[PDB]
């Protein structure tokens, strides 16, 4: 049985506007293993997004953490679209930068 | 301090693939060390960590010819699961396994583990007797009895209180300096949140490993605050925070508790 | 090092 994926958006370093940093999407307690996941950029897929091996928690869920390299502005949005077969559409949801 | 190794096995089917996948990854303290995917291009369990670089050629040799044997194992049992579920054709199924042991701070074995799930589900595992399986679904019975009737539970035995502690132990004198920890770093930030009311959220930061725990009180009474799951930075350490939603101008009586193995006590601070 | 199991499921 399938178990909805628990989605966490945030940077790696305390984000300041103009600095180099890494934004990381932790995606975890799923089932099954196969997920499809996405890091756009206002809208739009950022490219190079780096993807750790697949694991999992001593309860059998599994987990997985997308990452990228990224430079915040004031202006810019950042949010992470997960998709997968406990869900019928797809999951968005946003970097907040206090969060 | 106490020690663990752990084995965590993958195999996974899906319609069209002829043959499932399988994964191993193993875990020296909870960090990742070898790791087999029949996925590769040349399947082989690889080191993870810089100082597996050290075992030589036989090692590899062995712990992969082991990893093949797995790989149909878990392959032939995938296929009597769908038998005993009565599951046709058509879907995508899992088989997990945990396995390993652990060790207390003087390294003398305190528990062997010897566990499998279906499906994401307990499927069968092996009691702390290292003698008796406990299984729940009626489907899981006739696992149960084949292997009291085989005596696997004495084999897994000999695993996990020998080979397993024998070469953690060989592990830990290798990788010394896995050995330390990181403390967290706590501070604490202000955001609005309504009329009247604002939020006072617990930062720490740079910590390993994971385990640690955040506490908000006021005048000496825990709370019931909001907590987002122990995350990683990426680079090896830990993130984690908890808010609580506080009267304005009332901040000072409100302080956050941080504790971690790496403290030599637990921090408290306020917002300044 | 790895476990290597014995009966099948």
């Amino acid at each position: 049985i399938q178990k909805t994926p628990q989605i966490q958006v945030y940077s790696r370093h305390p984000p300041e506007n103009g600095k180099p940093n890494i934004l990381n999407c932790y995606v975890t307690q799923f089932h099954p293993p196969h997920i499809e996941i996405q890091m756009l950029k206002n809208g739009k897929k950022i490219p190079k997004v780096e993807m750790s091996d697949m694991s999992f928690s001593k309860d059998w869920s599994f987990y997985i953490l997308a990452h990228t390299e990224f430079t915040p502005t004031e202006t810019d949005t950042y949010a992470c679209r997960v998709k997968h077969d406990s869900m019928a559409e797809p999951k968005t949801v946003y970097w907040d930068r206090d969060m | 301090g106490p020690h663990s190794m752990r084995y965590f096995e993958t195999a996974v089917s899906r319609p069209g693939l002829e043959e499932p996948r399988y994964i191993s990854v193993g875990y020296v303290d909870n960090k990742e060390f070898v790791r087999f995917d029949s996925d590769a291009e040349n399947p082989r369990y690889e080191p993870r960590a810089p100082w597996m670089e050290q075992e030589g050629p036989e090692y590899w040799e062995r712990e992969t010819q082991k990893a093949k044997g797995q790989e149909q194992w878990f392959r032939v049992s995938l296929r009597n699961l769908l038998g005993y579920y009565n599951q046709s054709a058509g879907g995508s199924h899992t088989l997990q396994q945990m396995s390993g042991c652990d060790l207390g701070s003087d390294w003398r074995l305190l528990r062997g583990y010897l566990q499998f799930a279906y499906e994401g589900r307990d499927y069968i595992a092996l009691n702390e007797d290292l003698k008796t399986w406990t299984a729940a679904d009626m489907a899981a019975q006739i696992t149960r009895r084949k292997w009291e009737q085989s005596g696997a539970a004495e084999h897994y035995k000999a695993y996990l209180e020998g080979e397993c502690v024998e070469w953690l132990h060989r592990y830990l004198k290798n990788g010394n300096a896995l050995l330390r920890t990181d403390s967290p770093k706590a501070h604490v930030t202000h955001h609005p949140r309504s009329k009247g009311e604002v939020t006072l959220r617990c930062w720490a930061l740079g910590f390993y490993p994971a385990d640690i725990t955040l506490t908000w009180q006021l005048n000496g009474e825990e709370l019931t605050m909001e907590l987002v799951e122990t995350r990683p930075a990426g680079d090896g350490t830990f993130q984690k925070w908890a808010s609580v939603v506080v009267p304005l101008g009332k901040e000072q009586n409100y302080t956050c508790r941080v504790y971690h193995e790496g403290l030599p006590e637990p921090l408290t601070l306020r917002w300044e | 090092k790895a476990p290597a199991n014995f009966a099948t499921m």
